[PDB]
RNA sequence: CGCCGCAGGUGCAGAUCUUGGUGGUAGUAGCAAAUAUUCAAACGAGAACUUUGAAGGCCGAAGUGGAGAAGGGUUCCAUGU
């Protein structure tokens, strides 16, 4: 399929895709931004912190209402969060992208997140009930997700 | 209720009939244009006539 | 050795105060809990139902002031899991608790 | 058990199992089904065996 | 196998209903079969012999 | 695994109400395949499934 | 852990002991079909010889389930097989010339000798049978000599299939597509490790991949069809069901109860026939085998006028050399045909005897 | 589509314009009426929420109990996802 950014070269390469995965797009893009760079097992490190609470996600862009934490003073800013379900997606496609590297015959304890990108997905309908008879959306906000990892050491 | 009347109660029953999905070779079949049954019905969502 | 098994008294009192009425055992158990994690040092814990039993024999917001427990730390030798121990901790019936030692039981 | 027309009485349901199956029944109950059909339970006389009657109609 | 409503036309009204009769005990047995399972063949013969029904009713009417 | 069923069955068989039912919460597997009355009859015989007694009021007190 | 296999003598012996019984019982049929008899007769004559036989074998042992492995099953030139009627069903008739097959299996200790055979009944002294029905027959049995030559460790079983599928297209013919041939252990018929028989896609992506094993029994089967291979059902009683000891459900009828324990005490996991019993047996079976309890058998049928062929036999595979223990009586004298094999590799498979 | 003529339902930023879609707000308001949960096990990829057992509680017979009328119409009951 057409990823945006092809790799390099695509010999030393391997990519994962998601399509309309129910997690937040924000705090999904906040997460990929943390992760997007790492080595992939220092990534795996980071996102099982992030689902413990041990390491924080910084929020950046979306970051209207965030908490303050003590934990996002490793990155340069203030408003951090713990995004469990965008962590474990993220997870699952990362483990789906070392399999494909596997597929690919090239070794995986070299590999490096070089591109990673979120993209809202179609909204999901819902309904809310308001106060004087009316109706609101209660709408999901999906997001697909691709990754393109690559061997560099 | 319990208490119907014979009309009543064969009305519910076409309505009862005729609300299931369609049949799945329907979709093969040349020039369909049928995807799902749009006249179903759900007891708490619509209610009938009578 | 790691299969060691050790008698403790805990101050419930000391853990559970300040804590509203509707929460007082729950806390009570989060604590015991969290004790025989700070000794043990393995974070499976399993709660004997009789301690839990001991933990809510008065209610939800009377819970006793000391309870006398017995963390016996296990080989979870038996499952594929991450946790290669386990603490198991049982609860151990007295008259009184003055005069009550921390004491390494025997199995 | 037997699904019978709607319009059949259980004078009708009698005669017409006693005639195309040549055995006796005792009684008929009868009701209508959610489905509009309705069904008729032919309780058969004594010294007719409804196993060996359902064997002969083939419906075991 | 089937019948005609030309070879029909001969027969007098005694054999003619006692055809209609054999065609309606059949249909009564395929019928069964449809409800017991029974097989392809079987439930494909449905049709035939209701149509022989309504051949055969229709040269007598 | 599930014993909705089961319950509901041994409180009908035992004219209890389902306060009163007790599965053994070891042989679940065994009461899990009881799907009839005459299966929850034979656990009850068993000693699979039993009637607890009811709960104390005394009138002592008010004796 | 506590499974039986060849390792042992006593093993040997008994195997030994239900080629032979089978061997005998299948004799005795090829010889008492005749012109003018009934099948019903013959299915009845074939459980009552085995009944007997094995009843008197192992007298000073009154502990072991012996008997019947798989019931007598006659096919003649419309059915494929798993045919045994009732007494109430309509018989059928043996007339001249007709190809009947048979299948009929023992069983000693839970272990299985179970073999079909297909011949010609009524044949005259002197006499050569013709016809298109004439090459079936002699490419089933060139199938046997093929799979008994080809059974060993080492060769895979995708191989047997594709040497039956080579012989069929050089007799002009095509077995009947989905068959399955199975290895026999102690207890079970319808082993794990499975033989497939003219496969399509789907038979194929759903079949196993597995190399041949020491210490253990095979019922390879050839079945094999004059026609294009397709087989339905024509609206007849399934007569043999097999209990599957895996699945459990609660019966709530007092007949099928009752059938299901008789099932048990009799016939615990083999595969039975309705005619061991009839009555309440006719109600009893579709209570459990609507809730899979009972593998039905069902009767399968060729196009009318076609005929169709089987040889099967239970082959157990020793370390230098397998061996066969049931043998079907047919004669390469008394049958010919206008076509021989053309493949060279077919060839050297059939000239070296095992 | 160009050129010569012909003919228009012929040019949009507005009309609290019509229909459709999409933003910021905003990962925000909020998911706070009726006292309350806890321990162990099972199934399961996965358990604060399912099931069983144990405990602590509530409804407290003008009930959060057991049955009906009207109304609903298959929601009833199993099995599976
Ligand atoms: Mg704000
Ligand atoms: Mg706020
Ligand atoms: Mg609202
Ligand atoms: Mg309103
Ligand atoms: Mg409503
Ligand atoms: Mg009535
Ligand atoms: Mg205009
Ligand atoms: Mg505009
Ligand atoms: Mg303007
Ligand atoms: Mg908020
Ligand atoms: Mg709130
Ligand atoms: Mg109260
Ligand atoms: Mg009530």
């Amino acid at each position: 399929v057409r990823y945006s950014l092809d790799p390099e070269n695509p010999t030393k390469s391997c990519k994962s895709r998601g399509s309309n995965l129910r997690v937040h797009f924000k705090n999904t893009r906040e997460t990929a931004q943390a992760i997007k760079g790492m080595h992939i097992r220092k990534a795996t490190k980071y996102l099982k912190d992030v689902t413990l609470q041990k390491q924080c996600v910084p929020f950046r862009r979306y970051n209207g209402g965030v908490g303050r934490c003590a934990q996002a003073k490793q990155w340069g800013w203030t408003q951090g969060r713990w995004p469990k379900k965008s962590a474990e997606f993220l997870l699952h496609m990362l483990k789906n992208a070392e399999s494909n590297a596997e597929l690919k015959g090239l070794d995986v304890d070299s590999l490096v997140i070089e591109h990673i990108q979120v993209n809202k997905a179609p909204k999901m309908r819902r309904r809310t009930y308001r106060a004087h008879g009316r109706i609101n959306p209660y709408m999901s906000s999906p997001c697909h997700i691709e990754m393109i990892l690559t061997e560099k050491e | 209720s319990s208490h119907k009347t014979f009309r009543i109660k064969r009305f519910l029953a076409k309505k009862q009939k005729q609300n299931r999905p369609i049949p799945q070779w329907i979709r093969m079949k040349t020039g369909n244009k049928i995807r799902y049954n749009s006249k179903r019905r759900h007891w708490r969502r619509t209610k009938l006539g009578l | 050795n790691e299969v060691v098994t050790r008698e403790y008294t805990i101050n419930i009192h000391k853990r559970i105060h300040g804590v509203g009425f509707k929460k007082r055992a729950p806390r009570a158990l989060k604590e015991i809990r969290k004790f025989a994690m700070k000794e043990m040092g393995t974070p499976d814990v399993r709660i004997d139902t009789r301690l839990n039993k001991a933990v809510w024999a008065k209610g939800i917001r009377n819970v006793p002031y000391r309870i006398r427990v017995r963390l016996s730390r296990k080989r979870n030798e038996d499952e594929d899991s991450p946790n290669k121990l386990y603490t198991l901790v049982t609860y151990v019936p007295v008259t009184t608790f003055k005069n009550l030692q921390t004491v390494n039981v025997d199995e | 058990v037997f699904i019978v027309d709607v319009k059949a009485n259980k004078h009708q349901i009698k005669q017409a199992v006693k005639k195309l199956y040549d055995i006796d029944v005792a009684k008929v109950n009868t009701l209508i089904r959610p489905d509009g059909e309705k069904k008729a339970y032919v309780r058969l006389a004594p010294d007719y065996d409804a196993l060996d009657v359902a064997n002969k109609i083939g419906i075991i | 196998a089937k019948i005609k409503a030309r070879d029909l036309r001969g027969k007098k009204k005694e054999e003619l209903l006692k055809q209609l009769d054999d065609l309606k005990v059949e249909l009564s047995q395929l019928r069964v079969a449809k409800v017991t399972g029974g097989a392809a063949s079987k439930l494909s013969k449905i049709r035939v012999v209701r149509k022989s029904i309504a051949r055969v009713l229709t040269v007598i009417n | 695994s599930m014993l909705r069923l089961q319950k509901r069955l041994a409180s009908s068989v035992l004219r209890c109400g389902k306060k009163k039912v007790w599965l053994d919460p070891n042989e679940t597997n065994e009461i899990a395949n009881a799907n009839s009355r005459q299966q929850i009859r034979k656990l009850i015989k068993d000693g699979l499934i039993i009637r607890k007694p009811v709960t104390v009021h005394s009138r002592a007190r008010c004796r | 852990q506590q499974e039986q296999t060849i390792a042992e003598d006593l093993v040997v012996t008994k195997y030994k002991m239900g080629g032979d019984i089978a061997n005998r019982v299948l004799r005795s049929l090829v010889e008492a079909s005749s012109s003018g008899v009934s099948v019903l007769s013959l299915c009845e004559k074939g459980d009552a010889m085995i009944m007997e036989e094995t009843g008197k074998i192992f007298k000073k042992e009154k502990e072991m389930k012996k008997g019947i492995a798989f019931p007598t099953s006659i096919s003649v030139n419309n059915c494929v097989c798993h045919f045994s009627p009732l007494k109430s069903d309509q018989d059928y008739i043996l007339k001249e010339g007709d190809l009947v097959k048979i299948d009929l299996g023992v069983h000693v200790d839970g272990f299985i000798a179970n073999v079909a055979h297909t011949f010609v009944v009524d044949v005259a002294q002197g006499t050569q049978v013709t016809g298109r029905k004439a090459d079936v027959i002699k490419a089933a049995h060139l199938c046997a000599e093929a799979a008994l030559r080809l059974v060993k460790p080492g060769n895979q079983n995708t191989q047997v299939t594709e040497a039956w599928n080579k012989v069929a297209h050089s007799f002009n013919c095509t077995p009947i597509e989905g068959m399955l041939s199975h290895q026999l252990k102690q207890h079970v018929i319808d082993g794990e490790k499975t033989i497939i028989q003219n496969p399509t896609d789907q038979q194929k992506k759903d079949h196993e991949k597995a190399e041949f094993e020491v210490h253990e029994v095979y019922a390879v089967d050839v079945l094999v069809s004059s026609g294009e291979g397709k087989a339905k059902d024509a609206g007849q009683r399934t007569t043999i069901y097999k209990r599957d000891p895996s699945k459990q459900y609660g019966l709530k009828m007092k007949t099928s109860r009752a059938f299901f324990s008789e099932v048990e005490r009799r016939f615990d996991a083999m595969p039975f026939t309705l005619r061991a019993f009839e009555k309440k047996a006719r109600m009893g079976v579709v209570e459990c085998a609507k809730h899979e309890l009972l593998q039905p058998f069902n009767v399968l049928y060729e196009k009318e006028g076609e005929f169709v062929a089987q040889f099967k036999f239970t082959v157990l595979l020793m370390p230098n050399g397998p061996m066969r223990i049931t043998s079907g009586p047919f004669e390469p004298d008394l049958y010919k045909s206008e076509m021989e094999v053309q493949d060279a590799e077919l060839k050297a498979l059939l000239q070296s005897s095992a």
